[PDB]
């Protein structure tokens, strides 16, 4: 069958979408170490952003992660 | 044909001359280039 | 591309060279910025 | 280059707004006695 | 069907690509007065602007071109903004006639950087400051993007003005189908075509300025 | 000049030569520029009409291609 | 090795004293200061200046103008034209007189005379969000 | 079937346009918590900037899985 | 059939190009928070060159839209 | 054809090099916004290499349409 | 056959996806130089974000090398 | 038959190589507008390094379109 | 055959995971000029970091050539 | 034949690394732009840790090149 080897390179290609939320959470961890350097008097506030930064990062790499489990097996 | 030399060469004397001559030798190189092109089409 | 079609590219270098090199030019040397006064 | 630096000001008057805003800020325990420790009297011929 | 607005014009048999191409000079007029009318007083300032910009950053010796380098940015940049009008068949998107732009201006500039001041064009390959033990490494990149930059120019011009001219014929042809589909959906697909047409005015200008700035980089390197 | 003639012979009265079509452009291009362009307080339409006069150029070569395209066809 | 040195025109608050931490109000955007920090030099703006002793405990004085430099040996002026402990502000007249200075600005048109009042905004505007 | 084969390296390629929209919303949330740790007084005017430049780079990336969603499901 | 399914592959493989355009709208309204962060006064000069710099975002995103419409219904 | 079916493909995947430049203008058009709050006496040269760098970057990303449309129409 | 074929190109093309988190440790550990480099005293501090950084990007990269190996053998 | 067809995919994901070079020229001229507002007194020294790194960012992007070309062309 | 023919394009496809450390390598090296030139005093332990960080990137640019080096001598 | 095939779309995707390489080089000579902004009096120094940046990136570029060029001629 053709679809069962279409599957996986459909999959095999979603999660080079992974790529952007691992280069967008070096730029957010990244940028936390620029920032707090700077002042680090802010630790418990420039972090709280570095967690809400870095949770909306992953969260459109792991879409490319629910796409390829929902390619690769879930119709 | 005059004031081909007064309107036309003459304002353009100091740069057809001196000035362009290494233009003209880079002009001759894409003449070569566009016929080239040309024969093997 | 009708860019390669090679038939009509002398149609397109000569009128060029005639514009960019003697008409648009002399139109340039008549444009002059005479120094100012005292 | 800040926007009073655009408008000809210079930093010694942008001290002087900001210092003037701080002590017209102040109590009146402490506005009284903090005005003239640092009030002007030098004038210019 | 698509790239029709690219072939060469002819009407009656006659090759009019010849009446298009000799066309922008025209708008230019001269006169020898003092004070004229507003359209050479708007012209005569904007040489003066332009040329200040171009020539400013040259020596004597690249100060002689100020007549090439300014009525070069005056026929691209005039071939250009009179391609953006209804079925005009602007003759910048040809790679023809852009590689009859390039080549020359070019070749004429490293030959000048070759058969004059070479002892000095020779050390541009190696910069100033350089280690020596990868050296046979970067003679390649110094020499074959040399040999690729006149074909970087007028392609850099004609990939610009070609694919400007598609996207608005494009984007078009899209009002033109939703114009017989929901109304208030042609509006905003035809004001995309305002904001593009909006880009392709600027970019009919600065496509001429960087052309011109760059064979203006290539002369400065080599006098 | 026309405009006060009424006659078929001007149509052969004229300079048909090289230099003579040229001096009835050059000469209708001064009457056009003193007009419209070579004037103090001159306005924009001594340009917007001649790039008007250059679409219906640029349009009437480009016929041939776009009659391929009517959505008609009667 | 911190060499911190706090000074009023008038008074002295820290003279070669080994804190650890200064948080100031920069012009350029506040910074925080430990020992080694590059050698800066800076003019302050309207705001705090938290300093922290080598105990972990702070001390928050309230600066107007002036200029800090950090310098190569770890050593830290800084000079405040008017610097007032927080118990010494008022909030009222601080919110009053941003009132009658933003109030003043939209009746005032000439760009000078204008930018000497969002001075006077910008110096009361940073007068209310330090103390509370 | 080489038609429904090719329509998931479709959709299977067409989400790696995903990775955009991930390293954007770490440049956004990342030049948020240095652009707050040198004037922390405008946390709130900060914070607004984040969340408009957060959803219009966030929003290039829908149009990837909308797209994906269409080689996939539409047609 | 493969002709018509080689689009599939064509046309997603060509909507990836607005992945840059993805981060080319994060680093603008990233910058417009460093820069406001920096100079407040200029928050009505600086928002015009964000939304500037990402108009010309979808510029370059709409070039590949167009060879993904050509490659699918134009062929 | 498996030879027209392949131009699809690669003009398909010529056309993704137009996500650099459309990340270029971003940093371009981000970094003009962070220079001209510093200096935004030097509003008119900085705009002077927001031109260059846009014209210099977008050149780069429509070297991939030249292929494009390269492969797709003129083999 | 066409599947176990396949496999090799799923498997080699999800493995790109490291490729993101090789550019977001070049940029944590390049933010610990230009933060390191203004508040030297932090060292500590920085160096324990410069591994939270490098250790939350560098799982996404192994997110990708996960699926590369669950579709080389794990199908 | 196919080694033909192969010659217009090998040679479409070979000039994808140049999106490096659009973001690399945006880097360049993103750090001539950035370096240039703070020390505009060097302005004729700060361009002549984004010529270099104009050229040698550029450099690498046309060996890409030259293997693209090279390929399709040569063999 | 068909696998000795797919082992080149997955070997091809994973060996650009070299992409993202290429662009690690560029920032480490590019924050240890900067980081330098702020702070001169710190060349020896500024640049004790930029070699860290290039060999953390570069270590997951071996991980994409050690996959490729697999589909396409190992196996 | 299906190797002579599929040896092009190898050695056609593998120099997608030159991607990584195009925007070292860019962020190497671009921060030395920032680099020198700030410390002109350093500029044999800077000068040359943007050469060892910029022969450390392209050599990471060269071997993508370099794999191009082995899966082609070489075997
Ligand atoms: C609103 O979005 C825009 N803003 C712009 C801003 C500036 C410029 Br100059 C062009 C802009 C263009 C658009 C859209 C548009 C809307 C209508 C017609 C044409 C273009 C767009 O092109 C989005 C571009 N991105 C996503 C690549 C689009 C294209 C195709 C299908 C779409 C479907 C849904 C939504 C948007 C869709």
């Amino acid at each position: 069958d053709i679809d069962t080897a279409a599957k996986f390179i459909g999959a095999g290609a979603a999660t080079v979408g992974v790529a952007g939320s691992g280069a967008g959470i070096g730029t957010v961890f990244g940028s936390l170490i620029i920032g707090y350097a700077r002042n680090p008097s802010l630790k418990q506030q420039l972090f709280s952003y570095a967690i809400l930064g870095f949770a909306l990062s992953e969260a459109m790499g792991l879409f490319c992660l629910m796409v390829a489990f929902l390619i690769l097996f879930a119709m | 044909l005059q004031s081909i030399i007064k309107n036309i060469w003459i304002p353009m004397k100091p740069y057809y001359t001196k000035v362009y001559q290494e233009i003209w030798i880079g002009m001759g190189l894409m003449g070569f280039i566009v016929y080239k092109i040309r024969a093997a089409d | 591309m009708p860019q390669l079609n090679t038939t009509v590219w002398p149609t397109m270098i000569t009128p060029m060279l005639l514009t960019l090199f003697l008409i648009t030019q002399l139109k340039m040397l008549n444009t002059n910025y005479h120094l100012p006064p005292s | 280059v800040a926007y009073w630096r655009q408008a000809g000001l210079s930093y010694i008057r942008y001290s002087q707004i900001c210092a003037k805003a701080v002590r017209d800020a102040l109590k009146t325990e402490f506005k009284a006695n903090a005005e003239k420790t640092s009030g002007s009297n030098v004038k210019i011929v | 069907n698509l790239f029709a607005s690219f072939i060469a014009p002819t009407i009656l048999g006659l090759p009019a690509a010849v009446l298009i191409i000799l066309f922008p000079p025209l708008l230019i007029p001269t006169s020898k007065y003092l004070i004229n009318n507003r359209l050479i007083t708007t012209q005569q300032w904007l040489i003066k602007l332009t040329s200040k910009q171009m020539m400013t950053m040259h020596n004597t010796k690249g100060r002689t071109w100020s007549l090439m380098l300014v009525s070069l940015i005056i026929f691209i940049a005039t071939t250009n903004l009179l391609g953006l009008l209804p079925h005009s068949f602007t003759p910048t998107t040809q790679l023809s006639m852009n590689l009859a732009m390039a080549i020359p201006l070019w070749a004429g500039t490293v030959i000048m950087g070759f058969r004059s001041k070479i002892k000095n064009a020779l050390a541009h390959f190696l910069p100033q400051g350089t280690p020596t033990p990868l050296i046979p490494m970067l003679v390649i990149i110094e020499t074959i993007s040399l040999l690729i930059q006149p074909m970087a120019l007028a392609v850099r011009l004609t990939a610009n003005i070609t694919a400007g001219h598609l996207l608005m014929h494009l984007i078009g042809s899209a009002t033109l189908a939703m114009s017989t589909i929901n109304l208030p959906s042609t509006l905003i697909i035809f004001t995309i075509l305002i904001l593009l047409t909006i880009l392709e005015i600027a970019v009919a200008l600065i496509q001429a300025y960087v052309f011109t700035l760059l064979v203006s980089l290539y002369l400065h390197d080599n006098t | 000049e026309v405009k006060l003639g009424e006659l078929p012979s001007w149509i052969l009265m004229r300079d048909f030569s090289p230099s003579g079509i040229f001096g009835a452009f050059q000469r209708g291009y001064y009457r056009y520029y003193n007009k419209y362009i070579n004037v103090k307080k001159g306005s924009i339409s001594g340009i917007t009409m001649v790039l008007a006069c250059y679409v219906l150029f640029s349009y009437s070569f480009s016929y041939k291609h776009l009659k391929h395209e009517r959505l008609r066809k009667y | 090795q911190m060499s911190f040195t706090f000074a009023s025109p008038t008074q002295v608050f820290f003279n070669g004293a080994n804190v650890r931490q200064v948080d100031v109000p920069t012009l350029t955007g506040a910074f925080g200061i430990l020992a080694a920090h590059v050698p800066t030099l800076q003019v302050l703006r309207p705001g705090l200046v938290v300093v922290h002793a080598e105990d972990g405990t702070t001390s928050k004085y309230f600066v107007s103008s002036g200029s800090i430099a950090v310098n190569a040996d770890s050593s830290v002026q800084l000079l405040a034209e008017e610097a007032v402990t927080l118990d010494m502000l008022d909030l009222g007249a601080a919110k009053a007189n941003l009132e009658k200075a933003q109030a003043e600005l939209v009746g005032t048109a000439d760009e000078a005379t204008r930018a000497e009042i969002q001075i006077r905004i910008e110096a009361n505007e940073a007068l209310v969000k330090a103390l509370e």
